């Protein structure tokens, strides 16, 4: 239950989350894509985590594949590297990010 | 040729 | 690295026109294999993640090429690069003529 809960919190606290491995060039390219679009993103490197296998299991259940990267925008699973690049090619990625940047509250102010 | 496609079709 | 089997890499790359040192889990390697597949030329893969001595071949690749990454692609006994380099060669139509040199 704990990995799923932590994954949910991360994707809620951050507009863009990339579940990644440091050794993977698909993941590097997904990072670069967001970087080039001037988007801040949260990276979780599954290979640097003690229980990274369990996070990959949790992500399989949530999204339908075990593979990295697993990319979330505004708490919604948008896809892996290829799906994310295609969304961008179609002009559909920036508007999702943008809507999220305009919604996400600064938690320190709402307490 | 036959072996290549045998391999490839099983991977992809 | 002082004990890396470069001599073995050298045997493999002299005996086979196209050699792709690879891992099964890697999409860059998959894209590199698909390129040669689609060209319909013969190619050898070495799936380092499936081999007991995969780590030794990776030490040798690091020693020879200066990076411990996959894929590592050889054509006609010459290191041509990784996935990016191989696709750049192909974009410029320069990969197929290198492969052809094997058969001259
Ligand atoms: N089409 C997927 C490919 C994903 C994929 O195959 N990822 C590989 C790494 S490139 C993977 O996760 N392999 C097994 C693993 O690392 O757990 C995408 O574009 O994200
Ligand atoms: N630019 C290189 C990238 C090679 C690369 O970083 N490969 C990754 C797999 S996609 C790797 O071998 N990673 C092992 C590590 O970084 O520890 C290419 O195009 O081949
Ligand atoms: S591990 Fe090579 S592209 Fe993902």
């Amino acid at each position: 239950t704990a990995p799923v809960n932590q994954i949910q919190e991360t994707i809620s606290d951050n507009c863009v989350v990339i579940f990644s491995k440091t050794s993977c060039s698909y993941c590097t390219m997904a990072k670069k894509l967001f970087h080039d679009m001037n988007v801040n993103y949260k990276v979780v490197e599954l290979d640097l985590l003690e229980y990274g296998n369990q996070f990959q299991d949790a992500l399989y259940k949530m999204t339908g594949e075990r593979t990295v990267p697993r990319i979330f925008v505004n708490g919604t699973f948008i896809g892996g590297a290829t799906d994310t690049h295609r969304l961008h090619k179609e002009g559909k990625l920036l508007p999702l990010v943008h809507q999220c940047y305009l919604k996400k509250s600064k938690r320190k102010e709402f307490q | 040729l036959g072996t290549e496609n045998l391999y490839f079709q099983s991977m992809e």
